[PDB]
């Protein structure tokens, strides 16, 4: 870009290259010409997103490319028929129109459910401009970050967001928040010297998104907008392309299963149809008729609404998904790669442990205050609490009485803010407590003095004397403390107490944490009266000999839900891996703190620490956990990495760049892993895009991370995720309940026609009617099967093996078509011939009859009783054979939906009335079937007539045949789940 | 390359047995379904709320009955007559032997099944009752003239009963063409264009194996030449519908007619 040299440059060389000055900045005339030259200092969004071509992609896919092929074959068939002059060629134009109408209205449904998904994301995003304090023509003032141009001179301070990529020139104790780019939760020191040649490790550059915590600095802009470090991570994260979702894989799997049957059924019944001696035009037009019945015109609809009800279920729990496929993905997901800083943690310095009264107390670290706080009963605390509260200069922004204290904005340092929040919660109205002990002398934290300190007058007026409070680097608090508060009294700081403060300081340093000492001293109102004048440079007060209060320590803590959430996913068969750009010590801590690394497991560097060997001679397998730092990961040929990954089951990756994050997911996806990543900052966006489902904190998340992610958690409730797996496995189980239902009936939609081809009986079932099944009668049942519950304890299973456990397969496929569809076919043919014989046509006569039946030029054909019917009366019986094959299906299909409720358990055991949505659906199924027959004019409008209430009941002894074949199937598969019968008769 | 070989058969035989199980259930159902229904009378016969009537000779072009012929050209009506002959080839008194010369001149309820092999009895309609359109004297049934005869027939329904008042006649007319010349005129055989009432009602192709439909003709005298007309032949009874829209052959026959000179 332009930067890999910039930090190594001299001020003479820099202000030459960008034609500026390190003191005065740009001339306004030139900073305007550069803004035109380089555009605005922001990030071009993924510029190409036309509204119409969003709808375009809502129309391709597994099922849709099938319907199109079928829709085309409906038009190829229609022309073929009218070319040799065929009548009611409507029925080819009705299926083509319905096939295309279904794929269209599905494309609309999702289009809004993205618009509304992406407007609710646009709702949660902040749109007030970030700001820079700039210098131009030697004038300091405020502007917006976006008008910064390459070469400008700016300033920063505690609170201001870093407005560009900036080179440091002078730094006064400047610390910064890098957790968006690096995983570094620790603040980072900024200084104008060249620490490195890679500008991500050097200290003399500030990055475009980062947050300045405490201190102040000044420097020059070196790259603006996309050309920043920030901007070039989305450029890769845009360059990343994401994989096809697991559910879409399982769709195009069975699309190819469906096609395979249509083809052979067309070909065989074309080769069959040629041996009945047809026209080649017609042995093959049936071929096309055959393949098109095998398309369920309405399965695409039932899936999209099944997903919507789970998509909506999640949305109610503050969990937004962009496209409905990812709704499933969590359930089938088997690996979670998780960002630490900002994702597993709160990314907030919180007070964790304290030392006083010779005891290491641990506080409540959580955001909602659900945890377990410490003993505040003793005197040493109230003094220690007074010290930390009074020796604190940070301040809350006004009007924050509502928001929980952890989520409030404080004008102050990193350490000072954490204590202020801690002081505010533990004591209550911290700001007002220290106001009533009026401050009269103060010393800033210092390079030469190395501590903070203040002296105060006291609360009640009957005490006229003063008190001094001091905190700082604990060893610099101890050299000047000769007295310690202990158990009420104030004791001498002897060699018991000297060696006991150094063990604790380095004990809490052992947890990586940042810790300060706190101390106090009461001054005499004789030497130091009301009206005394304290001077600093003349040390007219004690800078030594103080009474020690205690230590207080801070750390980046996990989010309250996270540790529970982590260990519920592990118990659901999902390995977790931390992928964090923080240093390996904080990594292992949070890893054990939440349950990435379990209580009682070790890295190889703990075995060689316990056994005290060199690490050289330790066994790898015996270490349950391992930590790999980002730069030793380079040395690893991936096949080394695969040895390590399945050998150390609890893995932790430290100091990993956005590139390595992507790699680790890629290395897992290469091993048949459905893996999801979770992140906040831009370091996650690449791996957030590569993942099978990327998840982004809707609050703590950077824009590129949320853009690249497929799912967003707006409440930042990490435990929203586990509710996702339960869903993703629910619909998965519940889809192969819903899908198996809508597929069975295609066979008794085809067999009446297949028999019609080869036996030439009067047409049993019409494409005017087979659509009313496909697209009206059987929809409410199929989508109710979303509301099936677990049968097992769904959350206590492994994720689905992608290869063995599929959405449909040869066992589930053959059972639904060729066994259940056969019974529904026999159920129709029986109800067919009854209507025939009972209205006049003997089944034996129905053989080969069709030629004269549909013949328009006969008007007096003799039935078996010798009665002569006109064509327009044979019509109304071929309509009755429609209506009678139709009700045969409905009485059979009402049995089909109940028996998919339960895939292993007996519907006795689970229940009949179980799914109250599934019950309400079926009343809808018979009610439209009643309207379709006995409404006035229904004979002519569609091909249905008021049928006699005898033919209703003829299929009912086939309906209840079905219930007791699958019952003794899932009674025999639960009672005898052995080898033979558990594979064949199970789906 | 698929599943287990020696157990592929162990399910391939199952599918076999599964299908013979279902086919036999079916086989029982049709055996019952046949031994359910009556072998002389239809159980419901629902779409037969009125009988179709059916003209001869039947020639359709597109869109329905289109009868066009040029009298001078023998070939234009040679097959039209030949069908009328080979149709009445069963209406010969020779072929119509197993029947009786009905006299009743009113309804004929046979409640008693007395005949060869427990059959029943049937009346007679031999060609001669059409008397002019019977192929004798004119084997062209008036086609050679320009006054062709069209045999009109009614569909036969078991135990259907059309009424008492008169005999059920026919009546053939234009679809009104009033201003253009006189109203149509036709003579019918036998008189008044009536099917005698003693031919009803039907007791099924099983009870009456030797049965034939009663006939009338319609010799077309008034007809103008080289001109397209349409002729409806509505039947005039009380148990009959002739205006049902979704089946216009219910109780009538329409046909385009062009007699060319
Ligand atoms: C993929 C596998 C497909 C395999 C399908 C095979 C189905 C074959 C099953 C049964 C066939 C019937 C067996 C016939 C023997 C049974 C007894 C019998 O003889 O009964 C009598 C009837 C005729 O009665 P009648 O006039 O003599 O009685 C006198 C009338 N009285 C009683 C009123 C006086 O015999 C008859 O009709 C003879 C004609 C039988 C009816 C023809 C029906 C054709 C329709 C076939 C569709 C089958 C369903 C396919 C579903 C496959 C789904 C994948
Ligand atoms: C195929 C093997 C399974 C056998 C199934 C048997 C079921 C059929 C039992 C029939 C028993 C005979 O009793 C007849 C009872 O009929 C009950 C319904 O009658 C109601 C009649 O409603 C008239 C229809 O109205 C529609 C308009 O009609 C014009
Ligand atoms: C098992 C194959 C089918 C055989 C049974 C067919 C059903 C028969 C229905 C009989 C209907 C009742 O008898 C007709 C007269 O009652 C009028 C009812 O309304
Ligand atoms: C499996 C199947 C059953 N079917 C029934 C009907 C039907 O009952 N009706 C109302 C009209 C016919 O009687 C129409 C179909 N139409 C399909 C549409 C796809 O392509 C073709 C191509 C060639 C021929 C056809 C017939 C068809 C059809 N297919
Ligand atoms: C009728 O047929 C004769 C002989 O085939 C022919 O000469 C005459 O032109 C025809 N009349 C009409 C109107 O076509
Ligand atoms: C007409 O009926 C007579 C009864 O008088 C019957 O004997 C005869 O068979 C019929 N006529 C002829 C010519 O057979
Ligand atoms: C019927 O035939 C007779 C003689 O065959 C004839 O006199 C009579 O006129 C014919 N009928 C008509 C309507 O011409
Ligand atoms: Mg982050
Ligand atoms: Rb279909
Ligand atoms: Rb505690
Ligand atoms: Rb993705």
């Amino acid at each position: 870009e332009m930067e890999i040299n910039d930090h190594q440059l001299s001020v003479a060389e820099l202000e030459q290259k960008y034609q500026t000055s390190a003191t005065k900045g740009l001339s306004a005339s030139l900073a305007a010409e550069l803004l035109l030259r380089d555009g605005p200092n922001a990030l071009r969004p993924p510029r190409g997103t036309p509204e119409y071509v969003k709808f375009a992609r809502q129309l391709a896919g597994g099922l849709q490319c099938l319907m199109w092929v079928a829709a085309a074959i409906c038009l190829i068939a229609f022309a073929i028929q009218a070319s040799e002059g065929d009548l009611t060629t409507d029925d080819n134009l009705y299926l083509a129109l319905a096939l295309i109408a279904v794929v269209v209205v599905t494309g609309c449904f999702g289009y809004y459910q993205e618009f509304k998904s992406t407007n609710i994301i646009a709702s949660f995003k902040n749109l007030v401009p970030q700001q820079a304090t700039v210098i131009r023509d030697g004038d300091k003032f405020q502007i917006n970050a976006d008008q910064l141009v390459v070469g400008d001179l700016v300033e920063m301070k505690g609170g201001d967001r870093v407005p560009a990529d900036i080179r440091i020139l002078q730094a006064q104790g400047c610390k910064v928040d890098n957790s968006s780019l690096t995983g570094e939760s620790e603040p980072q020191t900024r200084s104008p010297e060249c620490t490195h040649e890679s500008p991500l490790e050097t200290r003399n550059i500030a990055f475009f998104s980062t947050m300045c915590l405490e201190g102040t600095a000044q420097g020059l802009v070196v790259n603006t907008g996309d050309r920043t470090i920030i901007g070039r991570i989305a450029s890769l994260a845009s360059g990343v392309e994401n994989e096809k979702t697991p559910i879409a894989i399982e769709i195009e799997h069975f699309v190819d299963i469906i096609a395979g049957l249509a083809i052979l059924f067309g070909a065989t019944f074309f080769i069959v149809a040629m041996c009945i001696g047809y026209t080649f035009l017609r042995a093959m037009v049936f071929f096309m008729a055959i393949v098109v019945a095998y398309v369920p015109e309405g399965l695409l609809a039932t899936v999209t609404v099944c997903l919507s009800l789970t998509a909506k279920r999640l949305a109610s729990k503050n969990c937004v998904v962009k496209n409905l496929e990812a709704v499933e993905t969590l359930g089938s997901t088997s690996v979670i790669c998780s960002d630490k800083t900002g994702t597993l943690t709160q990314n907030r310095m919180t007070v964790s442990h304290l030392w006083f009264d010779n005891h290491i107390h641990s506080a409540d670290t959580t955001e909602d205050q659900s945890g377990q706080t410490f003993d505040q009963s003793s005197e040493t605390w109230r003094a220690l609490c007074r010290v930390l509260t009074l020796c604190n200069r940070a301040a809350f922004k006004s009007g924050q009485d509502a928001v929980p204290v952890p989520k409030r904005i404080v004008i102050g340092d990193a350490s000072e803010t954490a204590l202020l929040k801690f002081s505010e919660l533990t004591l209550g109205n911290a700001m007002g407590y220290r106001e009533r002990f009026p401050k009269v002398c103060e010393i800033p934290f210092n390079s030469t003095n190395k501590f903070q300190l203040s002296i105060h007058t006291l609360e009640d007026p009957r005490d006229p004397r003063h008190v001094l409070v001091m905190k700082g680097a604990p060893e610099r608090v101890l050299e000047r403390c000769s007295s310690i508060l202990i158990k009420g009294q104030e004791l001498p700081l002897d060699e018991q107490w000297r060696e006991a403060f150094q063990t604790a300081y380095l004990s809490l340093g052992g947890l990586g944490e940042r810790v300060l000492g706190f101390c106090q001293l009461y001054l005499s109102e004789k030497d130091y009266p009301p009206g005394y004048a304290f001077d600093v440079e003349a040390m007219n007060f004690p800078t030594s000999g103080l009474c020690f209060a205690g230590l207080v320590s801070m750390i980046d803590p996990p989010r309250a839900t996270v540790p529970d959430a982590v260990l519920k996913c592990r118990t659901a068969g999902i390995r977790v891996i931390m992928v964090t750009g923080d240093h390996p010590i904080t990594a292992k801590a949070i890893a054990a703190s939440v349950g990435i690394i379990s209580e009682g497991s070790e890295t190889v560097e703990d075995i060689a620490a316990r056994l005290r060997v060199p690490v050289d001679q330790v066994n790898r397998k015996d270490a349950r956990a391992c930590v790999i730092n980002g730069m030793q990961l380079k040395d690893m040929d991936p096949s080394e990495l695969v040895e390590a990954l399945r050998t150390h089951p609890e893995m932790v990756f430290a100091r990993t760049s956005p590139q390595q994050k992507l790699v680790i997911v890629e290395s897992c996806q290469r091993l048949g892993a459905i893996v999801a990543v979770t992140g906040d900052g831009v370091n996650d966006s690449p791996a957030l895009k590569k993942a099978d489902i990327g998840v982004a904190m809707g609050i703590a998340g950077s824009d590129a991370a949320k853009n690249a992610a497929d799912m967003i958690l707006l409440d930042d409730n990490f435990a929203s995720i586990v509710t996702g797996v339960e869903q993703g496995r629910l619909i998965f189980d519940n889809l192969k309940k819903s899908i198996a239902y809508t597929l069975t009936k295609n066979i008794p939609e085809l067999t009446p026609y297949l028999i019609y081809i080869t036996v030439s009986v009067p047409l049993p079932l019409g494409c005017i009617t087979i659509l009313f099944i496909e697209l009206c009668t059987d929809i409410f049942p199929s989508v109710s099967l979303a509301y099936e519950k677990a049968e097992s304890d769904i959350m206590h299973l492994r994720p689905r093996n992608p290869k063995r456990d599929r959405l449909v397969n040869e066992p589930l496929a053959a059972y639904s078509y060729f066994q259940i569809g056969a019974i529904q076919s026999f159920a129709g043919f029986t109800d067919y011939f009854t209507a025939m014989a009972q209205e006049g046509w003997f089944p034996l006569l129905c053989v080969g009859l069709r030629p004269q039946w549909e013949n328009h030029h006969l008007q007096d054909l003799q039935d078996s009783y010798g009665q002569e019917w006109t064509f327009g009366q044979r019509l109304y019986q071929q309509y009755t054979c429609y209506t009678v094959f139709f009700i045969s299906i409905e009485m059979c299909q009402i049995a089909d939906v109940l028996i998919r409720k339960t895939r292993r358990l007996s519907a006795f055991q689970q229940g009949f009335f179980r799914n109250r949505i599934l019950v309400i659906a079926i009343v809808f199924q018979v009610c439209i079937g009643c309207f379709l027959c006995y409404c006035p004019g229904m004979p002519n409008i569609f091909n249905f007539m008021p049928i006699r209430f005898q033919w209703w009941l003829v299929p009912m002894p086939f309906s209840l045949l079905i219930f007791v074949y699958d019952e003794i199937r899932k009674l025999g598969v639960r009672c005898c789940p052995g080898s033979w019968w558990d594979q064949e008769l199970y789906y | 390359l698929g599943r287990t070989l020696s157990r592929w058969v162990w399910i391939s035989l199952y599918y076999v047995a599964f299908y013979v199980v279902m086919s036999g259930i079916f086989a029982l159902c049709i055996y019952v379904l046949m031994r359910t229904i009556d072998p002389y009378t239809p159980d419901y016969q629902d779409q037969l709320k009125s009988p179709g009537v059916t003209l001869r000779p039947d020639v359709y072009g597109e869109k329905g009955l289109d009868i066009s012929y040029n009298v001078s050209d023998s070939t234009t009506w040679a097959g039209l007559a030949h069908t009328l002959h080979r149709f009445l080839a069963g209406y010969s008194p020779a072929a119509q032997e197993g029947s009786i010369n009905c006299t009743s001149e009113k309804y004929f309820f046979q409640e008693s099944f007395l005949a060869p092999n427990h059959t029943k009895f049937s009346c007679k309609f031999t060609a001669d009752m059409l008397q002019n359109c019977s192929g004798r004297p004119d084997p062209t049934f008036g086609f050679a003239e320009g006054k062709p005869c069209f045999i009109i027939k009614m569909n036969r329904i078991v135990k259907f009963l059309p009424g008492n008042s008169t005999a059920p006649r026919v009546d053939c007319a234009f679809l009104d063409q009033p201003r253009d010349g006189p109203p149509l005129q036709v003579e019918y055989f036998p008189a008044n264009g009536t099917y005698s009432l003693h031919y009803f009602p039907y007791y099924g192709k099983k009870a009456q194996p030797h049965y034939s439909n009663p006939l009338v003709a319609a010799k077309l005298l008034n007809v103008p030449r080289n001109r397209d007309v349409v002729i409806v032949c509505k039947i005039l009874a009380e148990h009959v519908s002739f205006d049902n829209p979704h089946d216009p052959y219910e109780g009538k026959v329409e046909f385009k007619l062009k007699i060319q000179k």
